[PDB]
């Protein structure tokens, strides 16, 4: 269910916005028909991996920054 | 000039105001100062303590080295300042009792195996005629064999229960001190669970949920909090159904049970009673007594050390004498075949010969003999004479001396030569390390050499490993409201397990110029 | 009166402790199979010359465990090389361990634990030697710069251990404050006399020396 979710998401503890941004992301069929497959898609990691190498980059790189830290 | 005159103070305050070295908040190199207790000044020298810190360094230079060697110096520190509430410690003469035979357990284990020599010296006049006992000294003395077994199996039965006040709460703290930081961590009950094998941490499911779970760590606060880190992650009151004269029923079940689990684990018990079952058994007969001599290499440090060395490699030994057992199978394979002949002890003539046609016998017939002769098998076999296997035989009996005694004999006892050189170099390492490199910060003796005598200085007036127990000691014994500002940097983060107070590369000195 | 057969003996004695040690517990583990030969395995032994009459049995066991000593340390075979052989007894399948563990747990490990304890002398004694060398390779014996330090000159450690410190002089040096007149000492041999009197040894080197003081 699309509010009871939003309680078991505390579990894993992503804010509940964002969770309900979660269910959006969901095709959410019929009253809150939330397939669990159709939620592996976010494919995205690509990026998620270039992020991270280039704030990995950046922290090595640049150090002493606070702003960056 | 002003703290010259001042001198006569830090004279006195010298013994014991201890000082350490951290890398508090600042990222530089604070130098706290704290007190020091002078009975912590003095536990800390006489005992075992000081031993027990040898086998500690043994214990790091021989096995750490690494991140762990900040880390299980406090995990020795925590058990250290154990051993000090205990002797702090040391119905109401029970106790006054209990307590009198705790501290005297090194003597009083002595004692033991004092009674061990006296009675199979007196083992040792016994002679069949029924078994008999002649008593050419006396008369009274055969009695006294009846009475010094008596006062060996109450010294076998008091041992183990000082070492029940003694080492055990010990063995039980290091145990909660394993516990209690992996529900406050690693989480694994809370989420990883050990499965069926490492069973000592299985068994250790049973003790979380009793109440009196952190008994001896100081800390009851460790439960109360596993659910303030742990139950956020998926569940609150589940991980709290995980945990939370009168005295007849006053105590717990499950709790005492587990404690009884872990001792009978220990071996130090096992072991004493292991020691006390034949000495009720040496009632029962005094020859089942005499295993008590055993206890003089468990008993003595300097036998302890030799023995060692043959348990030190004897995985790879007794392997070795398995092998052995193998190679001589193989001999007795190509005997039962071919050279089955030879075999004989005939006594006067063939009517009585016994040839080892049964190889299962036969097999046994080498073990029994040619693995012994240090002949080869050769020298207890009818020696070959015009047969023309007896070309073959001596190829089998030159091989069979080689490979088995002079080599695999050689083997044995040739892995406990290097058993020695191994254990000694592992002696020298130690000291190695400690000559060079200080045990902390890892600067090492060169540096500090380049100032006047130096490197000694900073292994005393400096981190001197020890203070920074008695700061441990400090700040355990010591309420959360008093704490100066550096302190509770120290025991936020001695919580926390982050460890990076200890210096660690720097020190006061590479601070600074 | 050789020192050449001194080291080996004194190779003896430096481990010397640890193998009383270890011929005692010889005694006590053949001590245990005396008292496990005593009972049980008691029939086997035997002396008998032709028949019966004169056969010795170790039936006192103080002359069993004399019996093991005397043979079954020795015998180089075990205790079973003398002893009556079993062939038929129930006991027979337990006595080859009787005698297995004994020829184990005697003479092919607590011997080889003996000589392996001279083994590990000579390897020991000759560790020290090594020791000894190495630090009068690298370090200074006084101020304990090393040799390092001074290869940074040409030559150089070898002059720092003869024309500078060189252990030697300190001796003569102190030969020569004993055999001088207190009045006649000049500041720097006053002053390392008073100190000396004193036992504060701070006047040797320590870290620095004429080159670390200096460029
Ligand atoms: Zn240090
Ligand atoms: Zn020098």
């Amino acid at each position: 269910s699309k509010k009871d979710f939003q309680k078991a998401m505390d579990s894993q503890q992503f804010t509940g916005p964002e969770i309900q941004f979660l269910l959006s992301c969901s095709e959410a069929d019929e009253n809150e028909m939330i397939n669990f497959e159709e939620f592996a898609n976010r494919p995205a990691r690509d990026i998620g991996f270039n992020v991270a190498v280039l704030l990995t980059n950046l922290s090595e790189h640049v150090p002493h920054d606070p702003r960056l830290r | 000039n002003f703290l010259e005159l001042a001198e006569s103070i830090l004279e006195y305050f010298r013994p014991y105001l201890g000082r350490i070295e951290i890398m508090g908040a600042s990222r530089r190199i604070e130098r706290i100062y704290f007190e020091i207790s002078e009975t912590n000044r003095a536990q800390w020298e006489m005992p075992q303590v000081k031993e027990s810190k040898r086998q500690f360094i043994f214990d790091v230079v021989n096995e750490g080295g690494e991140a762990e060697k900040m880390e299980l110096f406090v995990s020795f520190c925590e058990d250290t300042i154990f051993e000090m509430q205990i002797a702090a410690q040391i119905e109401v003469q029970r106790v006054k009792f209990l307590n009198y035979l705790s501290r005297n357990f090194y003597t009083l284990r002595f004692l033991a195996l004092f009674l061990a020599f006296a009675i199979n010296f007196i083992l040792l006049f016994y002679k069949v005629s029924v078994y008999y006992f002649l008593e050419e000294s006396t008369g009274y003395m055969e009695p006294a064999l009846w009475c010094l077994s008596l006062l060996h199996t109450l010294v076998a039965f008091l041992c183990i229960i000082g070492y029940n006040c003694l080492k055990v709460p010990l063995v039980i703290f290091k145990r909660e001190k394993e516990l209690a930081r992996k529900l406050e961590f690693d989480g694994l009950y809370i989420t990883e669970q050990p499965g069926d094998d490492d069973v000592k941490g299985q068994w250790d499911r049973l003790v979380l949920n009793t109440p009196s779970f952190p008994s001896n760590y100081w800390d009851k606060f460790v439960k109360r909090k596993v659910l303030d880190k742990h139950g956020d992650i998926f569940g609150r009151e589940r991980i709290a159904e995980l945990l939370g004269l009168t005295w007849l029923m006053s105590i717990d079940v499950k709790y005492q049970i587990w404690k009884f689990g872990v001792i009978f684990t220990d071996n130090s018990f096992l072991y004493l009673g292991w020691y006390m079952v034949m000495s009720l058994l040496g009632h029962y007969n005094n020859f089942f007594f005499a295993a008590h001599l055993l206890d003089i290499a468990m008993g003595v440090k300097t036998l302890r050390t030799i023995l060692s060395s043959v348990t030190h490699n004897g995985k790879q030994l007794v392997m070795t004498v398995g092998l052995l057992a193998v190679v001589v199978y193989l001999y007795t394979v190509v005997a039962f075949n071919f050279f089955r002949k030879f075999y004989n002890k005939s006594e006067d003539e063939d009517e009585p010969d016994m040839k080892c046609d049964d190889m299962m016998t036969c097999y046994l017939f080498h073990m029994y003999v040619g693995v012994r002769a240090g002949g080869g098998i050769g020298d207890e076999i009818e020696d070959p004479a015009g047969d023309e296997y007896e070309l073959y035989r001596v190829v089998f009996d030159i091989t069979f001396f080689f490979f088995v005694i002079v080599i695999l004999l050689a083997i044995i006892q040739g892995l406990i030569i290097d058993a020695f050189g191994e254990l000694r170099d592992q002696q020298e390492q130690v000291k190695e390390d400690m000559e060079t490199k200080c045990f902390i910060c890892g600067i090492g003796s060169d540096y500090f050499d380049t100032t006047p005598h130096g490197f000694e200085t900073h292994t005393l007036e400096e981190h001197n490993l020890a203070n920074y127990m008695f700061f441990l000691m400090y700040l355990i014994n010591k309420d959360e409201t008093e704490h100066t500002g550096q302190e509770s940097y120290v025991w936020k983060m001695y919580q926390e397990r982050c460890w990076d107070f200890f210096p660690a590369g720097d020190c006061f000195r590479k601070q600074y110029e």
